[PDB]
């Protein structure tokens, strides 16, 4: 743990920036959405629903 | 004697300082010239 | 996290039937048991098929394969210095370890000076090797000091001898080794009987052959047996 | 390099649509998004699905490849010689180990058993012990238990003090082993 | 981006992939094999290491304060440095 | 370009990587283990080296010139040396150099022996060659009784007929230089 384990933090991390860039991703494609018909909100909520409409797994 | 005004003791004389870069091919070094051109042989014969 | 992802990003499902046109159909290749192949087909450096598409799946997958490359060389880097050094060890050291099994069963001479320091034992540990020396009676306690020698080559059998006596046995024996720390420390006074007169006249006479160290003089050649190089210059092995 | 490769690429701007033989409206797979993703790809030595077609682009990642090749297997070599020699690293065993070792100087408490017994040792390694004690002793032999203490804490030194000290400095100190164990063993006495 | 079908050119492809395995392979190993030789090598600093190797020629000054501190010296390494600089002669042990 | 799809599938290729991880990580570690036990090997090219690895049967010849320098020598290694000298016999030190070069050639055996003599040995018989380096210097004299009246007879007839030269000239007369064209330049490294 001590050899290397300091790649578990750098693995964690990683694990830490995505949240960053994935919540980037879906507000501005949100602002997209937004543009063209929806205000900021009412966007950001529909794409949201049909995220948890999820598309069966199995 | 009186004092030592130059107090000292004994160490060792000595360079050898031959070392000191490489730089040039040295990652080819493990294999051979032989081998790096005989592996590249091969590998434009089998791809024919 | 590979599905957290895949499952919040936008930059995400993309439609099958590319030769068709655009076919409303809204599909990733992204579920759970597909995370726990790429995960693991990432682990073995290989890769399943699937290529994530959102740059926050690739920082999932990248970072991964960053941690990835860095366990499997650190393994092969370790797993030469084993085969390469090869810190060899029948180790089991001390008083505790070695009475956790009974394989390395004690050997010591019946009505010994060995028996009397583990009969009245009062450490912890030395006090319960007292408990199984007395039960196997038979075979942990041996009859003689060469008989306990003997053992120790044919059995994986364990038996105690003093300091000195461990000097040249494993002298004798190149082969053969102490194990351990210096459990006992007493010493050897020359036997008289009990009020003797002789106590005096041999007891100065030690002093003065330990003078010029008379006794030491022949100790060193007393215990110069045979060669005992005592480590060998070793070679690779195949695996096996 | 790979993106700019695929703007000015002649069998780059292929089409799209691999099976329709319609749709020409062209294909730039190579995206500077992509082209991050596919070195790192092999920087890792994991690929992605994105393979150079256009011979330009062959040659890219090819060598790319030679790159990273070299340079995964170069840090396992150091890292395969490193961990090598630290357990190559075996240290002092014995007192005789300790008698040849001039650069690891050891002396005691000055003027204490050990400064006796040394000198009167003719035990062939202790007898050069107290030579080497005898040689630099104005350095060695400090004046108590604590400064040699101090100078194993501060030094490469050995001081060759007593074993139920030695067993009290474990109690406190677990800096410092038992290199071997009890070259004489003797015993405390009130001294009338 | 292709793999091959048709046992004939999967079969060369496999054992052209059992050839760069060993390559890959063989070059990692002795390439350690320098690197660890290379912090297996060790410039001397000590005397005492010096004591032992005597394929450096060295020596020290005839009649000097340098060596008559060898010369009655009692210690481990000063000793095997003094036993063979009066055993070959002033050919290492200058008089300058 | 084959995928597991099923669980099925999944489970056994994934274990089969595990199995396949292994092997050759593995296999780059143990021709790592079968190359650097060939560079720690030793060309063992001084008395020292060839003293302490007792693998070259090492010997001499009994009532000699190098039987009575080790007996006398104050060299440690040479002590060492003289100390398996002590602890065998005839065994090695078998005597009259002739019986030397015959274990030499067949065995492992390593022979102590002086300059002039191994320096012929390589001349010819190219199999042998002189292992190291000259320890001592001595000289090849005439033998003279104890204060006879013709040291300083024969001193004089020796030393001008070397300010004839003599001995240089008859030298290659006696010696005939020869072939062997030093035939071990190489195996250091390199895989090929
Ligand atoms: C070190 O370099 C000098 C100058 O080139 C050379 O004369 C000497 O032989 C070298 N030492 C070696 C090769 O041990
Ligand atoms: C080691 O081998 C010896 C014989 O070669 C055997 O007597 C002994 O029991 C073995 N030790 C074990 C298996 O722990
Ligand atoms: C010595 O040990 C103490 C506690 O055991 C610790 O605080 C200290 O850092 C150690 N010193 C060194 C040099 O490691
Ligand atoms: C000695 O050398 C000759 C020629 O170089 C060779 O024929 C012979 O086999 C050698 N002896 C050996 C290798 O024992
Ligand atoms: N305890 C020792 C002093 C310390 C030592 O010599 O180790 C004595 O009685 O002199
Ligand atoms: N200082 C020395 C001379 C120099 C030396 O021997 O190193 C002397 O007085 O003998
Ligand atoms: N020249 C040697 C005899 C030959 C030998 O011992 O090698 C001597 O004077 O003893």
């Amino acid at each position: 743990v001590q050899n290397i384990g300091g790649i578990f933090i750098v693995l964690a991390a990683g694990l830490v920036l995505s949240v960053f860039v994935a919540v980037g991703e879906f507000l501005y494609k949100s602002k997209k959405n937004a543009q063209l018909e929806k205000r900021s909100f009412c966007s950001a909520m529909v794409e949201e629903l049909r995220m948890s409409l999820k598309c069966q797994r199995r | 004697f009186s004092k030592p005004f130059m107090t000292l003791g004994i160490s060792i004389l000595y360079r050898k300082p031959n070392g000191t870069n490489p730089g040039v091919f040295s990652f080819l070094n493990p294999l051979s010239p032989d081998i790096w051109m005989y592996v590249l042989l091969a590998c434009l014969g089998v791809s024919c | 996290v590979l599905f957290v992802i895949a499952r919040f990003s936008p930059y995400e499902w993309y439609n099958p039937h590319p030769c068709n046109p655009d076919s409303d159909v809204v599909e990733n290749n992204f579920t759970l048991l597909n995370s726990f192949w790429f995960g693991v087909g990432a682990l073995m450096q290989q890769g399943s098929e699937l290529m994530p598409k959102a740059l926050s799946t690739r920082i999932v997958g990248g970072i991964w394969w960053f941690f990835t490359l860095i366990i499997i060389s650190s393994y092969t880097a370790n797993l030469a210095a084993f085969l390469t050094v090869e810190r060899m060890e029948s180790p089991i050291d001390s008083a505790d370890d070695l009475a956790k099994q009974t394989k390395i069963e004690y050997g010591a001479v019946e009505d010994g000076a060995t028996m009397t320091f583990f009969k009245k034992s009062k450490i912890s540990t030395y006090d319960k090797m007292w408990a199984f020396m007395s039960s196997r009676r038979q075979s942990v306690l041996v009859k003689s000091n060469e008989e306990g020698i003997q053992r120790v080559l044919t059995s994986d059998y364990a038996f105690l001898m003093e300091s000195t006596t461990i000097e040249f046995v494993t002298q004798r024996n190149c082969n053969l080794t102490q194990i351990g720390g210096l459990i006992d420390s007493k010493g050897y006074g020359v036997g008289t009987p009990m009020g003797s007169p002789y106590r005096d006249k041999i007891t100065i006479a030690i002093l003065q052959l330990q003078e010029e160290g008379k006794l030491h003089m022949m100790k060193e050649k007393w215990w110069r047996g045979n060669g005992c190089p005592e480590e060998e210059s070793k070679e690779a092995s195949a695996l096996g």
